[PDB]
């Protein structure tokens, strides 16, 4: 009578479609996605520093606005920036704001050191109605409001030298009245003049008198410009007036740091990704949530979705 | 498919084998039977394992880099950041694609490759006792009980002990 | 007697060269080839909106020059600019050149609203020879030429705000003139000055006395520049002299148009890729004609070509 | 080549077959003849056909991009556009060679494997009956006439009825 | 492993063979010997050849390209020439670690097919004068001296000349 | 008795590990190694032209630094910049120094014709102990510092037409009082002014009177600016002091020149591939020597190393 010996192999009901390179359809018993598509919708606050900015951007906290004074000398690996964030100090402008923002961001320190500046001549510490703390008149906290003394504004002239072993970033700015009596009555000459230097470089700003759109009091502005100070050289500041002096200097790093816009909430949670949508899990290889991310994260895609064969081909029974 | 086993010589799977991917299915005189072959079902999930590891959770980390959504019109330096962007994502959705691809068509032929590795591993045990029937089962020209099947599955069965029995079935007139 | 069965495969005797892995020249039956390496030397009109720009470059449409009036308010898919366009108006120079014409390209069209500024205290409309409608002394169609009136040019102060739910592009100038008494002339002034501002953003041009080399009857300049405005925001021109007012506003989209200069002329077809040379068929996935391409278009790869094996080995009896 | 059959144990190809890729021919006591073989040769067609749509007609819609022409010298801006489009052109020109030296040689092997595959089809229907000569041809004991032929073709010969004849033939002194 | 010969069912290699990849080895009665066989060396080696030719010196020609070094923080430029070369460094460095996973694999499926064909030669060879042991031997059924396995080796060995006597020996009670 | 004939491969004491796409760790027989990861420490002299800068940068050789003078009209496939360089002339600064630096670094060459330009009306060849040649005053070889004539500076208006064939690249300056008698002085006028224009283009640069850092004697500097003139057109100088100006053109190009930073010594050898480590070998597809490269080279990636297997999977006795 004998025997018969057959060889086979298994099968499921349920075979999942797979992609080859000569059939975009075929069934295999079985696979796995490579491309994240979904976020948990929350910034999980562990394994990376998270500073949420809440109501201020990072240049209202750099520059010291009072409802961001908070957040001074604070680091971060990855500042979270809201939509729902204003400003609430003298209305100002940063030509080149973007590369401020992204220095400052990848630096990943408000670090601020006070340093004693020789203004004599000229009076000090001015401010306004559009910034106040607590009810009182006030300035950017890392800014000095220089002003005449007397009715007479000399011509300045003060040095500070980095005789650190890191780089220095100084902050500064220019005023530009709204009014010609403005001018004079602040800084008494007929026009200002502002030169902060290196032995590298130079920038010289003259201010421009006329109004601008009326924004929280002010029809004036102040333009914001910074300058870096490598170890062995000297910061040279004049002015014959409008200069909105700096404070001190912030220390400027290179790390593992960066600035991110997102509404998404803040959880207590362990997340190495973050996207704007929220922390994703990295055990794919793909993603297609956001092609803004931070951290060891799946590579941006633009598929929905790739299966990855982790079975024979599926012929039922 | 490119050794023509599954989803070739072989008619269709067995949806009822569920304690590995290749086996055995016998028909003799004590009955009928169904058992799976480990090291084929295992070097068939080592394999693929193999290419799992190579993928999941090798991902990359990047910290600062540039910006990608933009609230102004600006021009030149934010078409080339726009751009710059653009092209790269393109050609990691292509690396995806082509990875992809590549991995399951492999994934397909080894599965193949182990399932006729192990018809060959049967075929050259059986020697002269046996004939293959064209659809992935031997016929066997002698008395096989089912502890002279587990010595075919367990790699013991002795060929010269049943030769002279089955040369006799196999070249009767 | 027997019999024998022979088991084979087929040959041609004409078989074609393909790389491999492992061989960069191997015979196989058949081939087909991957890279689209010629064109049909003709853009063609279809499916895409082609605006041929002729003797006249995308600036000088928007700016309005006299030749150039026809092209007003128009859309485009793609602007074609032809190298035997001419500027024939004031001559000017534009400080970012490149952006302001990708802007524009990628926004896609010259749609222009005029708005009732208001400019008393200096007359309007000013003309020159040098840009002639019909024989006549004219100007920029876009563009108001304001100089002094009865000897006298007021310190201008004019407002315009967008309360509408699109941006702004408003394109406007500063007259550079060639000598001090020109300047004094037109502007009364001995230097004019012009500022346009909204509530984010400014720009102050000083204009520069001194000729420059002669172009088509001139010897001054017209430096031009843009300024965008949000909804809710507001647009502040100032002027004490030299300023080239905006007669309105641009409207400024995003979509899929652009640019492309090329000489190759325009046919009546349907062709979904675009190069320089002339439309090119998209059924191959790469293409060596040009690396400036619009459209679905095969992508550019320096090979000539690339035979892709569609049949076995060959082997010839 | 690799599994030998192409361009290895089958001497050349049959430039007179012009309605399939793979067949047979045959030489008995009626004569000689030459069929193609269609599930074979389908089954080879259809895997390259299956390439070709995952590359004809698949391409990218792009619109407003980057200058890749300049009139002027200007450094460093200029630079980083040339050099953002200089990178892209390398990275799709490798793409491009990679896909299709990778491509042919899995032609190259499918349809090798398609030739094995009808190969051991055909072995496997003539049981004990034929034997292989080595170079693609299989030697037949016993009377076959054209009908014969076609139903090994054909995939209808039982080998039963003629067991007993090649038997005798096969093992004869 | 694709074939399942090399680490399949040869157990190991003849670290004595220093004068080919592929060969045989033999016992009779006038002893025992060992000779490579170089028609499938050859054919592994071309193989890897070509797949090396293809890749050595085939390098690309660059000149003024971007800076990658920085002494000033500067901001949105210097972000996008180190994100714009941060970006190609990685997409060649996947290049480079796919190109050696495909090649290393198809080294190894290459090398066991060109086993298994040199198997498959000798056994279509044999005719019906041998059989298949199951671990890469085959048992031959008649004298066979050394000239007699010279003759297997050059593929000049005419079995019907000894078909007789291993059908003795092979169908024996 | 009959025979036994086994089928066989051979194998190796001393296998390589390779990586395959289903193991990370497999042995086989033999491999090659992908990865350039070694450099011979020394830049090869051949096949290219090897521009040592040794103590001079290519601005200062442009420029006409003393003691750079010896590299006056040289021509280079990759000039390199040694870190012991300095400058030993008048202190300056550039604008867009890097693209400066990039465009003559691609041009390749520092060929110069001189002009003769009609400064009738001021004093030339002015000097200074900050630029010494042989102990005595001197300047930029290829700047003409201008100055007052019998205490008059008057509006100086000189043209120089390119009627060649190529681009003419100008480079001129802007001296910046470090005191108003010093500009009074040098220049006359209280504050002076520079415009250099084409038919196309315009720079208008006003100095800034003000001291800067200490720099080997001077206070005072120097901005560096550069223009190109096209054929047919025209280069128009003005001043009214200040002016800082070319002795002639630097011929500009295009061609495979470059520039690089290493201190790594030059050497008598053959090498096709430079890096800033010395030349390496171009045998391999890849190395991970350094990311900067001049030549045929192997293509950068992170990668060590990576080994090709060259043999079938090792299986010992
Ligand atoms: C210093 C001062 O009080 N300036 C005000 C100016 O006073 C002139 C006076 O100095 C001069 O000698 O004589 C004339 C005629 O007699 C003036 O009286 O007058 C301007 C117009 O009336 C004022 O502008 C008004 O300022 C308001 C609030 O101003 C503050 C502010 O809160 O922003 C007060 C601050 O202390 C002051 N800062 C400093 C450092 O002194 C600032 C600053 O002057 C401006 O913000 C800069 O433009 O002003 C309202 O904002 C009101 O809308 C505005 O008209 C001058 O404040
Ligand atoms: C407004 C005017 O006519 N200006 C011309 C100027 O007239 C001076 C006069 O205004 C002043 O009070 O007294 C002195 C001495 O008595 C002058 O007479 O004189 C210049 C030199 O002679 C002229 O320059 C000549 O302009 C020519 C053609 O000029 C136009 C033109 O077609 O471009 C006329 C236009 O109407 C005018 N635009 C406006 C808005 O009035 C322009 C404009 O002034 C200039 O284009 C700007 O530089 O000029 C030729 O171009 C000739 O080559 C040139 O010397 C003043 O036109
Ligand atoms: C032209 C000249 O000699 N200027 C010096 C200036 O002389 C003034 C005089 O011209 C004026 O009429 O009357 C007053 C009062 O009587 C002055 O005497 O005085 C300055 C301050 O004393 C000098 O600055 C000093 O310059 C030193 C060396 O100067 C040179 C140099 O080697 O750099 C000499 C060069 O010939 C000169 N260049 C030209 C084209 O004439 C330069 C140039 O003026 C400056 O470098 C630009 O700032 O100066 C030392 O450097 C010393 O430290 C410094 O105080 C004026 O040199
Ligand atoms: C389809 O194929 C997929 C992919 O091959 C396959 O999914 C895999 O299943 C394994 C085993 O069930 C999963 O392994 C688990 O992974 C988690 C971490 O993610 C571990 O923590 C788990 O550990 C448990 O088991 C261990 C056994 O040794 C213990 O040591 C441990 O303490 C825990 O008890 C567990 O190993 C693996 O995550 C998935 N992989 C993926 C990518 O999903 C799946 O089985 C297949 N589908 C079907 C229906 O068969
Ligand atoms: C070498 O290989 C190539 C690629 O495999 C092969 O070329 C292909 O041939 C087919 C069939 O001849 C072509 O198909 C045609 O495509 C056009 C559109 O481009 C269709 O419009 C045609 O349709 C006609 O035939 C249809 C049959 O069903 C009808 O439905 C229809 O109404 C028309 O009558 C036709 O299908 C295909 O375009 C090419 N592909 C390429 C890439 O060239 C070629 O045959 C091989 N060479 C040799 C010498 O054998
Ligand atoms: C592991 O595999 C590698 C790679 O396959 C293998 O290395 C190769 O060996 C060959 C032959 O020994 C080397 O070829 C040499 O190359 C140099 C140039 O680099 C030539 O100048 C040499 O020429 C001599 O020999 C020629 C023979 O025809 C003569 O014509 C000539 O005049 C010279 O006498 C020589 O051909 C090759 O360089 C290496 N390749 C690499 C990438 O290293 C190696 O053998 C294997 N390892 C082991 C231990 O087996
Ligand atoms: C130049 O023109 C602008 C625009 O008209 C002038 O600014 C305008 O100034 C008036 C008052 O001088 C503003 O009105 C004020 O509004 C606030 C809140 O909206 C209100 O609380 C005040 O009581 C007052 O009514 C007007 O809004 C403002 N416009 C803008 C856009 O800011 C500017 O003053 C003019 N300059 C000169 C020198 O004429
Ligand atoms: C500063 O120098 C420039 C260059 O010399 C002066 O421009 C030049 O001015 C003269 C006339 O004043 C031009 O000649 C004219 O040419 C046209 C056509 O070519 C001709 O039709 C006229 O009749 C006249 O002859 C000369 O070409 C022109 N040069 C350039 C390059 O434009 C400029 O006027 C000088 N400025 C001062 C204040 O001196
Ligand atoms: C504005 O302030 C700066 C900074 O104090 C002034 O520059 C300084 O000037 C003095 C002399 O006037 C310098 O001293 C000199 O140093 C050299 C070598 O170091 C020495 O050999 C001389 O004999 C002299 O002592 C001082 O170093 C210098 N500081 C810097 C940073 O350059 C500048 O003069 C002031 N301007 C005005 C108008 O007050
Ligand atoms: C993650 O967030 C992004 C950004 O908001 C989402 O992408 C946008 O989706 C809107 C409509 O849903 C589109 O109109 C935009 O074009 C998308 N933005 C960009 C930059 O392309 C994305 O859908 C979110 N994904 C998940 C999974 O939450
Ligand atoms: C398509 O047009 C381009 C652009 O003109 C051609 O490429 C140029 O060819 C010239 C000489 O023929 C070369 O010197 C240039 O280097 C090329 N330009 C660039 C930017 O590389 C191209 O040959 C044309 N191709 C077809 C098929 O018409
Ligand atoms: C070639 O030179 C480069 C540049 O100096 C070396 O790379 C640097 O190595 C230091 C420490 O050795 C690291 O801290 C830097 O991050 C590296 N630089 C960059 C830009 O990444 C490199 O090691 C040298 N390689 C050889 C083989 O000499
Ligand atoms: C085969 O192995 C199984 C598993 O241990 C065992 O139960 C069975 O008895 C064995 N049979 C033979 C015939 O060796
Ligand atoms: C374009 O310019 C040329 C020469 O100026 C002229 O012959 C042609 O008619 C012009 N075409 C248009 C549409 O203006
Ligand atoms: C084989 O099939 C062909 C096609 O229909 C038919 O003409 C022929 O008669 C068949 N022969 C046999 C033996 O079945
Ligand atoms: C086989 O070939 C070798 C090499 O030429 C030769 O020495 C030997 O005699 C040959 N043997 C036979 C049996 O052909």
């Amino acid at each position: 009578p004998g025997a018969t010996l057959c060889l086979g192999h298994h099968a499921v009901p349920n075979g999942t479609l797979v992609k080859t390179i000569t059939n975009d359809q075929i069934e295999v018993t079985n696979a796995t996605e490579l491309v994240q598509s979904s976020s948990t919708g929350r910034i999980c606050d562990s394994p990376h520093q998270i500073l949420d900015g809440e109501n201020c951007t990072l240049i209202d906290a750099l520059l010291g606005d009072p409802h961001c004074d908070g957040f001074q000398n604070k680091e971060w690996d990855l500042f979270v920036e809201r939509s729902k964030a204003y400003s609430n100090c003298y209305p100002y402008d940063v030509p080149d704001y973007a590369s401020l923002r992204s220095l400052v961001a990848s630096s990943g320190t408000l670090e601020f050191n006070n340093e004693s500046f020789n203004w004599t001549g000229v009076a000090q510490n001015g401010t306004s109605s559009a910034c106040k703390r607590r009810s009182i008149n006030s300035f950017f906290s890392r800014l000095n409001w220089l002003h005449q003394l007397k009715y007479r504004y000399p011509a300045l002239n003060v040095t500070m030298p980095n005789n650190d072993k890191f780089d220095k970033l100084y902050i500064w700015g220019v005023h530009h009245p709204s009014t010609d009596s403005d001018q004079t009555s602040l800084y008494t000459q007929a026009s200002g003049r502002v030169t902060v230097s290196t032995k590298r470089s130079q920038q010289t700003v003259i201010p421009n008198i006329g109004s601008r759109p009326w924004v929280r009091g002010i029809s004036s502005r102040i333009s914001i410009y910074w300058t870096i100070v490598k170890p062995g050289d000297i910061l040279l500041i004049n002015s014959t007036g409008n200069l909105i002096a700096p404070r001190g200097y912030f220390k400027i790093r290179s790390g593992k740091s960066s600035i991110m816009r997102s509404d998404a909430p803040i959880g207590k949670c362990n997340s190495e990704c973050i996207t704007p949508n929220g922390s994703i899990p990295n055990d794919k290889p793909f993603q297609n949530v956001n092609r803004i991310t931070y951290g060891a994260c799946p590579r941006y895609v633009k598929q929905n979705t790739l299966k990855l064969a982790t079975g024979m081909r599926n012929v039922p029974e | 498919g490119i050794f023509g086993a599954i989803a070739g010589f072989i008619e269709n799977g067995w949806e009822g084998m569920m304690d590995g991917w290749y086996g055995f299915r016998h028909q003799n005189s004590e009955g009928t039977g169904q058992a799976a072959d480990l090291k084929s079902t295992q070097a068939a999930i080592n394999q693929i394992n193999g290419k799992l590891n190579r993928l999941i959770e090798k991902t990359n980390e990047k910290f600062h880099q540039i910006e990608k959504e933009f609230s102004e019109v600006e021009g030149r330096i934010q078409d080339l950041e726009k751009y710059v962007e653009d092209t790269k994502i393109d050609l990691w959705s292509y690396n995806a694609e082509l990875l992809v691809a590549l991995e399951n068509q492999h994934t397909i032929d080894l599965t193949d490759s182990e399932m006729n590795k192990l018809f060959e591993r049967t075929r050259k045990q059986l020697r002269e006792n046996a004939e293959d029937m064209g659809n992935g089962c031997f016929k066997i020209y002698h008395k096989c009980d089912n502890a002279c099947i587990g010595s075919i599955r367990n790699g013991t069965y002795d060929h010269d002990v049943y030769r002279d029995e089955a040369l006799n079935n196999r070249f009767q007139i």
